[PDB]
């Protein structure tokens, strides 16, 4: 449970966990979907595709590592996982392939096989990832014309017009230092990787900062997406929530907690304490649901995800879910708020402490960009148990009671009311 | 033959007055309820066999 991070020349982050079997070693960079343009849209996911090809994951492999990353809205990491030994040969081959291959992996016959194979990968995304592609949606029109309403697989049009002067412009750009964490994780020492680092010099690039834009802002609007060729209606529906580091991250997240989620075809689910399943599992209003508090350096989004069969009751669904969350302003009650703090303590732990450190890279270099520093899971808890009744209440009151909302859908939405019955449940009549 | 004339303009008056405003607070009210619905777009995007 410790959070080591120190500064020479480059900000070294490390959270060292004994036992653990394996190490993992890599960069962490402050920029992600939301810092693309929407005719280069596309050049990060590009990047950890080709960082993930056939000849780069080769030559590693034969060395026993292991290659992970993964790209998001505000963040970017390239992560190698090995053994607690080869602790070092990881820094060699990161090195190696944002220095010295910086132009190798760049070939006109490795580019070209790349791209082919994003493209068959973020078709295919919008063909059957029903789901995601709504929430992906749900970005999109919720903050238009802004960053967060960049789909991180990028579109289908701005990749295949991509060319390597793209990923070079981008790279030149964002791969710098000044943004930039080397994130360290499994078991080694922080003073361990810190030597290692600090022996061989070169800045490459220093002094340079990426290029700035306008601030993310939420707008109220829906993005409908009518097909009534899928079998089952998707639908995704949020308020501008919380954006990281706001003193009421914890009170939001909570506040998902209470409603959570569920799957109507496990025995277990039907059975939480959630007042909301007594009104939709009478008619089965859907085959699930999931609420949540997403947050970013900008701003967020608040609402629950829902799929569904019932395709001639969706305005109950929509109509029961949007009166529950009226409660939270109103009536929400102390067992209620008391049943969330300890699922969210559970799930909280769940996710900051697993059995694979490269959730805990991404984790701990995500944090460390954006606030400077990694909040303790201990610390957390204690901000999660001092939440009451009122905190939640006055939250509510100003981030759900009458506010604008943002709608996205796919599949059989006929049912879906309109954008202004759906919007006037965000409140209720009273003397 | 018509004893109520002074009494009934008097009523007119009011009346109008009431109902000429809650005619042109109605139109407002109407146009911003129809806001979304009005200015809606849509797009086309042929489906592949």
């Amino acid at each position: 449970a410790e959070v080591t991070q120190l500064s020479n020349g480059i900000v070294v982050a490390t959270e060292h966990n004994p036992s653990a079997h394996t190490a993992s070693v890599g960069v962490v960079f402050g920029s992600g979907a939301a810092n693309e343009n929407p005719y280069n849209n596309g050049v990060s996911n590009l990047w950890k595709n080709i960082f993930l090809s056939k000849e780069n994951s080769a030559v590693a492999a034969k060395e026993g590592l292991a290659l992970s990353s993964n790209i998001s809205r505000d963040f970017q990491s390239y992560i190698v996982s090995s053994l607690p030994g080869s602790t070092d040969k990881s820094l060699d081959f990161l090195n190696q392939s944002f220095i010295q291959q910086k132009a190798n992996l760049l070939s006109s016959s490795n580019f070209e096989a790349t791209k082919k194979s994003v493209l068959k990968q973020v078709q295919d995304f919008e063909d059957n990832d029903h789901p995601n592609r709504v929430l992906e949606h749900l970005h999109s029109t919720a903050f238009q014309n802004t960053p967060l309403s960049l789909p991180t697989r990028g579109t289908l049009e701005s990749l295949e017009n991509l060319v390597v002067a793209d990923l070079e412009s981008f790279a030149n750009n964002h791969f710098l230092n000044s943004n930039a964490v080397v994130v360290g994780t499994g078991n080694i020492k922080h003073e361990d990787l810190v030597n290692s680092i600090e022996s061989k010099n070169l800045s490459l690039q220093t002094g340079t900062k990426p290029v700035l834009k306008k601030k993310a802002a939420f707008l109220g609007s829906e993005v409908r997406l009518r097909d009534d060729t899928l079998p089952k209606a998707w639908i995704s529906l949020a308020v501008e929530g919380e954006p990281v580091n706001s003193p009421n991250y914890f009170v939001a997240k909570l506040a998902a907690q209470i409603f959570g989620s569920y799957n109507a075809f496990e025995p277990a689910s039907r059975l939480q304490g959630i007042k909301l399943l007594d009104n939709i599992q009478e008619y089965q209003l859907c085959d699930n649901f999931n609420h949540f508090s997403l947050s970013y350096k900008d701003s967020g989004l608040w609402g629950f995800s829902t799929a569904t069969r019932n395709v001639t009751m969706i305005d109950d669904l929509i109509h029961f879910t949007l009166k529950q969350w009226n409660r939270l302003t109103i009536s929400v009650t102390d067992t209620e708020v008391e049943r969330a703090k300890s699922l969210l303590k559970l799930q909280l732990g769940q996710l900051y402490e697993s059995g694979n450190p490269v959730n805990d890279a991404n984790l701990l270099g995500a944090e460390v960009l954006i606030k400077g520093s990694k909040l303790s899971l201990g610390e957390a808890f204690k901000k999660i148990d001092a939440i009451t009744v009122k905190d939640v209440k006055a939250w509510a009151g100003k981030r759900l009671w009458d506010q604008d909302i943002a709608i996205a859908g796919t599949g059989q939405i006929e049912g879906l009311l309109d954008y202004m019955r759906i919007r006037s449940d965000m409140s209720m009549m009273r003397w | 033959a018509e004893p109520e004339h002074d009494e009934r303009k008097r009523l007119g008056l009011k009346t109008v007055i009431i109902l000429s405003s809650l005619y042109l607070l109605s139109i407002w009210v109407k146009k911003f309820k129809w806001a979304g619905i009005k200015t809606r777009k849509f797009v086309f995007n042929p489906p592949k066999p």
